[PDB]
């Protein structure tokens, strides 16, 4: 039930993808860490919320 | 692979598409880049937006209650051998403001407790150490009477009992709203008074408040009986939302805090004063 | 060529039609357009009624009138629309309702005159009251129905701690709830600003913690509606010009039905 | 064990 | 129902979900959720209040 | 083997069941359940509003008592119903509306009562007046609503030629228009006779010379209830039982929306 | 020995069956934690004891 | 190991 997962490495010793591991402990999914391994999306809906979404090199009201 | 988009280099333009030019009318705001209105090189970028993640915005423990009990001889006066604290953020400011920057949320709370105790006189003997009892009492269950009546049993409730001296205790909560998501403003009452009505009073209910209870209350006593020396304690609660989602961004509270709702009095003047053409 | 421009428009509801030959596009908020409870996603138990073109239709409510002096005006959804033909029975009969809403604001003045108004719509519009009293402002106050509220340039406290006013006291650049109106641009929005458009036009989908509620103890939407730049003509120093509201509830769905709820407001 |  | 087999009798049970005035009168109380009950040989009769609510679980 | 019986029926429609134990049956006027208007039979073109649960459910009316001496009670659809929750709200809105009805007439007693009411559901129920003056009975005189009305044992004239009733003088053995009340079993029918039934069961089509009409301006159907046998008891002379009216529109459309309709009733 | 299970997720990070491990390191059988993976069953011992059952929208009494 |  080990997850590996890849550690995004800052600064580098001179000695790669480093790993680490993860056992979750507990039957509760609350009990859980945060994998904080998270995706992003498109801020569109709050930037562009028209009916019709206009190309940025054309005018706005045509 | 979580960086940011690279620059494009681009040169001059002459022509009838202008990305500067735009109406805001429209409830849009101009996606543009610099590219759009300089000559730009080529960059490749390597930036990440790791921190401002919904769930790193509000990985930290925040203090939300500090709760005062003390261990002495019962006496016949009002004591503070146990206290009880209504489970809300509300109580301090600085995770309260994180938080409402969205309408609403959906998350798993840690709560990590510090405890810390103190002698109040300068001497009648010493005391032994002591152990604390933090039960949870849900909104119905009876709430203690006296520090030991029999609710302390707490058969169904679950308490923890923290020994003093040993590591901050922890435990996780799972998301336990009555709705699908947690409301951090409700535009609303909990009654309405209807014609019919015998009185006014059976109608009246507090502005954008929900249940009454809400989350219900933690009563925490020190479980020793008293020692000839009184002994003062104080419990910091931290709460940390884990496995955060959120919805619908509001502008943040801008002036102080007056209560649980929205409501203002005072400061109301957050902008300083500064030139219309001062650097 | 043939000549389709988002400045003109045409929106028609069950048996109502609304033209503009001056819109800035239309916005349709958080992009989600308004639907129906889906199976997966409901909770009462008992069959919904869907009045359908008799309730998803657009109502006008009394113009206002926008004056050099004016700080703004407020309505909140459903209570603008209680009393509207049968959306206002239905939602009184049926202890739960849900609805989606097109909110087409109006206002034309002319090429020699100037202004600009923001109108804004918000999830969860809490605001803030008149008094030392938290929370206090009355139900029959809240909700001032299609009549709405008035915003202020400054908190005037109730001080009559005898018998309190128990109303909100919305102060402008405050948005009326302790956060600053230039912020307000993170919800759903349009300008009117006179040289460029006449009308705003906002669809918004059903936004609540649940997938249907109490429509007469919950608004689920505030419009806001404030003079970003005050309006101005020639150098006459009292031109008024009328703002209108038209609201057209959509996707509505009832749950809960027994006797007719009648809310004491006066 | 699983790798991701 | 325990009178005699020789009683007869018709019965209304309703349910009103919350929100508007509780029911004082037949007439109110038709309008919701409702059971006429006829009394003879099937000695009992069943309303079924159905979950109707806004929140997903309500407090005890 | 079950035990499944023609005497024991439960009838559910919206969020309302009716249960019996001692039904004779049910009647399906004319063979015909109710409907919807078809595409080939439609005439207004607006889309119409379909309310489905919230008009299409049981109203019990209000009880009326049957004694030696009662000749008999009458109401007229949709008008008995005028006054009901969403049904008549939408009656009022609309133009134009059609709708077929279950009636369920309930009247218990003992295996020691006897009497038999015979229940018709009459179509175009056309009523006789009071006077000399012919065709001349009010609306609102007409137009009983939930109350009903009753009939006589013989033809009272009203005389104040000065302040005229205008009122129905319907007499029972003329059916209250002038033919004999014997003849009343062409229409659909079921008779309460105590020692056999306590209710009475018919579903009405909607029946019309067109598609969809006013409501409010006319009647579908009337329903007269007559003693075909007088009310008896033991040996006391002032034995009263109640008989209580639920009625159910069935298949309710409605075209023609716009402001409310508020007839003068007083 | 670990036995490896599926944790029914409540609230989910903006990151799937999540695992938990357990091992028991006990030999005797009451020392272990409770697993709480519990199956239910039919009420008709309590609700319906009859020994003819019949169907519910059949006459109680034939 | 078992997985279940
Ligand atoms: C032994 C200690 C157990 C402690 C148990 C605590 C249970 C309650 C956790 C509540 C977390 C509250 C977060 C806030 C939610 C509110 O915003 C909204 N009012 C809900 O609609
Ligand atoms: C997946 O879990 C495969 C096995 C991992 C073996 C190491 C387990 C370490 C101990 C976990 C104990 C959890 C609480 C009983
Ligand atoms: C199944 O158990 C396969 C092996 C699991 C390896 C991890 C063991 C962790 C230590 C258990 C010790 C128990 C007490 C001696």
């Amino acid at each position: 039930g080990a997850q590996v997962s890849s550690q995004k490495v800052g600064a580098h010793e001179n000695s790669s993808t480093i790993n680490y591991t993860t056992i979750n402990y507990y039957k509760d999914s609350a009990s859980n860490a945060a994998s904080k391994q998270d995706y992003s999306q498109d801020p569109s809906k709050f930037t562009e919320p028209l009916k019709d979404v206009l190309i940025k090199t054309a005018p706005a009201l045509n | 692979q979580d960086s940011l988009p690279d620059t494009k280099a681009s040169g001059p333009a002459h022509s009838k598409e202008v990305p500067a030019l735009t109406a805001v009318e429209t409830g849009a705001t101009n996606p543009l880049a610099p590219s759009d209105t300089v000559q730009t090189r080529h960059v490749v970028q390597r930036r990440s937006r790791s921190e401002s993640t919904i769930e790193s915005f509000f990985a930290r423990g925040a203090c939300v209650a500090i709760i005062e009990v003390d261990n002495e001889q019962p006496t016949t006066r009002a004591q503070k051998l146990f206290a009880m604290w209504r489970i809300t953020y509300k109580d301090t400011v600085q995770l309260r403001r994180k938080l409402e920057f969205f309408t609403y949320s959906r998350f798993d709370m840690e709560f990590t407790f510090v405890v810390t105790a103190n002698f109040t006189n300068a001497n009648n003997g010493h005391a032994l150490n002591q152990v604390y009892q933090i039960m949870y009492i849900p909104p119905g269950a009876p709430t203690p009477k006296s520090w030991d009546d029999y609710t302390w049993q707490t058969s169904s409730n679950p308490s923890i009992f923290y020994t003093y001296g040993a590591a901050p205790a922890r435990i996780s909560v799972p998301y336990v709203g009555l709705a699908n998501a947690y409301s951090h403003f409700y535009d609303g009452f909990a009654k309405v008074p209807l014609k019919t009505d015998a009185n006014d009073q059976i109608g009246d209910s507090l502005y954008s408040a929900m249940t009454v209870d809400d989350f219900g209350v933690l009563a925490v006593r020190v479980v020793n009986d008293h020692n000839p020396t009184k002994v003062t304690s104080k419990v910091r609660i931290y709460m940390k939302p884990k496995h955060v989602r959120v919805w619908c961004p509001r502008p943040p509270r801008a002036v102080p805090y007056y209560g649980p709702g929205v409501d203002y009095r005072n400061n109301l003047d957050p902008l300083s004063e500064k030139g219309l053409t001062t650097y | 060529a043939c000549g389709y421009s988002d400045r003109v428009l045409q929106l028609t509801l069950g048996n109502s039609t609304i033209t503009t030959q001056e819109a800035a596009n239309s916005v349709v908020a958080y992009g989600r357009w308004p639907e129906f409870i889906r199976d997966d996603e409901a909770n009462p138990v008992d069959q919904p009624t869907e009045p359908d073109v008799a309730t998803c239709r657009f109502y006008t409510l009394d113009t206002v009138m926008w004056g050099k002096e004016s700080k703004g005006w407020w309505w909140k959804l459903p209570d603008a629309l209680r009393d509207m033909g049968l959306f206002g029975q239905n939602m009184y009969y049926h202890y739960l309702g849900r609805s989606g809403y097109t909110v087409h604001v109006q206002c034309n003045a002319s090429k020699f005159h100037q202004g600009a108004l923001g109108v804004f719509a918000i999830p969860e519009y809490c605001l803030a009251g008149d008094s030392d009293k938290q929370r206090y402002t009355s139900y029959a106050n809240a909700n001032p129905g299609e009549r709405g509220g008035k915003f202020y340039s400054q908190f005037n406290k109730d001080n009559a701690v005898t018998s309190p006013k128990r109303e909100f006291c919305p102060v402008d650049y405050l948005l009326g709830c302790g956060v600053l109106l230039g912020n307000a641009f993170v919800y759903p929005h349009q300008i009117i600003n006179l040289r460029t458009n006449n009308s705003a036009t906002i669809v918004l989908p059903y936004v609540n913690a649940l997938a249907i509620d109490s429509m007469v103890k919950h608004n689920n939407w505030g419009i806001a509606i404030l003079p970003l730049s005050p309006l101005d003509f020639a150098q006459d120093s009292s031109v008024e010009i009328p703002i209108t509201v038209t609201i057209a509830p959509m996707c509505s769905e009832f749950n809960g039905l027994r006797n007719v709820t009648a809310p004491k407001f006066q | 064990i699983s790798e991701v | 129902f325990c009178g005699s087999m020789m009683a007869t009798g018709k019965i209304l049970v309703a349910y009103a979900p919350p929100g508007a005035q509780p029911p004082t009168s037949r007439k109110e109380a038709m309008l919701g959720t409702h059971v006429i009950w006829d009394l003879g040989l099937q000695s009992s009769c069943t309303m079924v209040v159905p979950w109707i609510s806004n929140v997903t679980y309500r407090q005890t």
